[PDB]
């Protein structure tokens, strides 16, 4: 029910559903980002997962207990996103993260372009370890998309 | 409203990936509700 | 995005 693994955020009413999101259950804490789900209470199976730490301004969202996720990108390697689009299968991209540079200090930021419900993908480092979240970001003057690599602190 | 998750895979890095995209140096805000602005 |  909180297995380890990549997930689809899913919504549904009386007709079919849509997936607004993904997130990443670890240390058996749901991950996601807090636009996709709104800091709302989650379902899994027959179980419920509630909302437990959170920050707007980050844009993240745990459940469960606290945000689990603490590897850090090395600001010089290339990285995957772990794309899971609507309606298409996990696929692994590589890239070589971009900056958001802020008067606050830099954020890796990779040009990578999926619908709004990819929102949540895990981004990793070589090892498997998620360094930060997808869908977070800016549009630039051509229209394509750089999101930062959005990472919480763990505690 | 239900909403709910659904397993999609295990967390895996991908040997031998496609590489793609650039790497573009922005600078940019963040504001209070998270969103995120070029300047 | 086919911000967000």
């Amino acid at each position: 029910e909180t297995t380890d693994g990549v997930y689809r955020v899913m919504t549904r009413r009386l007709l079919g559903s849509t997936q607004v999101g993904v997130g990443v259950m670890q240390e058996g804490v749901f991950h996601t980002m807090w636009h996709v789900t709104k800091g709302a209470a989650l379902r899994s199976g027959e179980g419920r997962l509630d909302p437990y730490w959170g920050d707007v301004k980050q844009d993240l969202v745990s459940y469960c207990g606290p945000w689990k996720l603490d590897a850090a990108w090395d600001g010089l390697s290339e990285v995957q996103l772990l794309a899971v689009p609507p309606g298409e299968r996990a696929k692994n991209i590589q890239t070589l993260p971009g900056i958001f540079k802020t008067k606050d200090g830099d954020i890796g930021a990779v040009a990578l372009d999926y619908p709004a419900g990819t929102s949540g993908s895990p981004i990793l480092d070589k090892c498997g370890r998620v360094i930060g979240l997808y869908g977070n970001g800016v549009v630039i003057k051509n229209g394509s998309y750089v999101s930062a690599i959005t990472q919480g602190k763990r505690e | 409203v239900d909403m709910y998750i659904e397993r999609a895979g295990d967390i895996t890095w991908e040997k031998d990936a496609e590489v793609t995209g650039n790497s573009p140096r922005l600078d940019v805000a963040l504001d209070e509700s998270g969103d995120f602005s070029l300047v | 995005k086919x911000k967000k």
